[PDB]
């Protein structure tokens, strides 16, 4: 999964 | 609210204790109680709220993904019928996830966003609104899916418009918003080219503003810039 | 019980799904529902029950330890009074932990232990009874603390007596029981010499029986033997 | 903390 913050 | 009888300051104190204890469901309940006192949230308090619910919903999302994957395999050509249990339990987790998202969206709508006038608060809350509609979108399949997607897009877009007018390109909230809106484009909106363009432009505009920052601000901005780069590497 | 309307087999299936999803509170609720169907538990089912509650109470214990440590520091000479919040929240977590322990002990008493006749089931359940009284003992401070300790000791002792008569010294249940009873001696009963003696004797008697085992049984027994050695290294 | 299983 891609990075989120 | 079962937190109605506790002091606002005690709720904030206990949210910090719950964080130290990795009790994020408790942390979220304490911060929901604090929001429901009706006062605006300080910067620290906004981040306590976001950290708590991000951890709760993040665990739900991971569990949902495990169960959805098992469910898909049970439906491949060749699988032995195992009955309704995988679907039922995936549905149970999904309903609990939707409930957490609705709770957060409810706090933002009553009345955090409408009282948020400063860019740092308003952008922060509108980013959260985009994020929690995005999590609803991840599990949506019905007559409402397009509308949920458009609700996420609309919240992110309003946050983006404010952030570009009112914050420097290195502001960590602006950077994190762009990171997540880029992921929305890639994973939800079937717009990988938009996702890549947004991440790249965000990264390059931040790069050019790093010279204005202190060492501590530099550290924060470059950390999120590295996440933008990580995603671009995943996608290209 | 809110699981009263679900099939026993569906509860077991969903416990396994919850495990895969790392949803251990759900896993525990499903297995509580299964126990409450009134039938004895198979070997696999007993381990599903134990895994679920061990994970739930293990998280509570870790949180309690964090909060107790903060509370002790707030009470050292020099600390700024922060009010009742640390104590209150530690108490909240403690009460929830005690509730989980009471729930498990209740399942063992109604009626898992009384129907358990085979050594592998009876020793397994009596070990659990010792373990959950031990967790109650870790947080106990009142008129009941000695009695809680003696309840743990008594359950462990009955399990030990059966295990020495009915199981080989390499049996993983027998080994895990001895490991934990040794920790009880060291950490609860203020008997480090008993703890060390028990761990060493258990290890040496297992060593001498390894030659009887298949490769797969050897792997299981030596894994727990390594935990005995680890503790002995910690304590000497 | 010591090991238990
Ligand atoms: N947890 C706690 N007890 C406390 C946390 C804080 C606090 C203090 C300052 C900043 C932040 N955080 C952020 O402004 C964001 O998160 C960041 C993530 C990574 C980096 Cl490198 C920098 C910021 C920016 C991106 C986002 F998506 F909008 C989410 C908010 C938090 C005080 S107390
Ligand atoms: N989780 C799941 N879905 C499933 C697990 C099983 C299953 C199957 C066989 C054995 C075990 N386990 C154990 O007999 C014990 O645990 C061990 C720990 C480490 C090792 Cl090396 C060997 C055993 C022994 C020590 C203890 F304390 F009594 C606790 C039970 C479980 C089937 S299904």
């Amino acid at each position: 999964f891609p990075a989120t913050v | 609210g079962a937190m109605g009888s506790m002091e606002r300051a005690s709720l904030i104190q206990k949210a910090k204790l719950a964080e130290q204890a990795e009790r994020y469901e408790d942390m979220a309940a304490f911060m929901k109680g604090a929001v429901e006192k009706g006062e605006e949230l300080s910067c620290e308090e906004r981040n306590l709220l976001s950290v708590a619910y991000k951890n709760v919903v993040g665990g739900q999302r991971a569990a949902w993904r495990v169960l959805s994957s098992i469910e898909q395999k049970s439906n491949e050509e060749g699988s032995e019928e195992k009955g309704p249990e995988v679907r039922e339990y995936r549905e149970k987790v999904e309903t609990e996830l939707q409930g957490v998202c609705d709770t957060v969206l409810g706090l933002l709508d009553s009345h955090l966003i409408k009282e948020a006038g400063d860019a740092e608060s308003r952008v922060f809350y509108l980013k959260m609104k985009g994020d929690y509609y995005r999590y609803l979108a991840e599990v949506a399949t019905g007559d409402d899916k397009k509308r949920i997607i458009d609700s996420a897009r609309s919240a992110y877009q309003e946050a983006m418009d404010i952030s570009k007018k009112e914050m420097p390109p290195t502001n960590p909230i602006r950077l994190g918003l762009a990171l997540n809106f880029s992921v929305f484009h890639y994973e939800i909106a079937n717009s990988p080219e938009e996702a890549i363009s947004l991440a790249k432009t965000t990264f390059d505009e931040a790069m050019a503003d790093l010279h204005t920052l202190s060492e501590d601000s530099y550290k924060d901005s470059t950390l999120i810039m590295q996440l933008l780069r990580d995603n671009l590497t995943l996608w290209t």
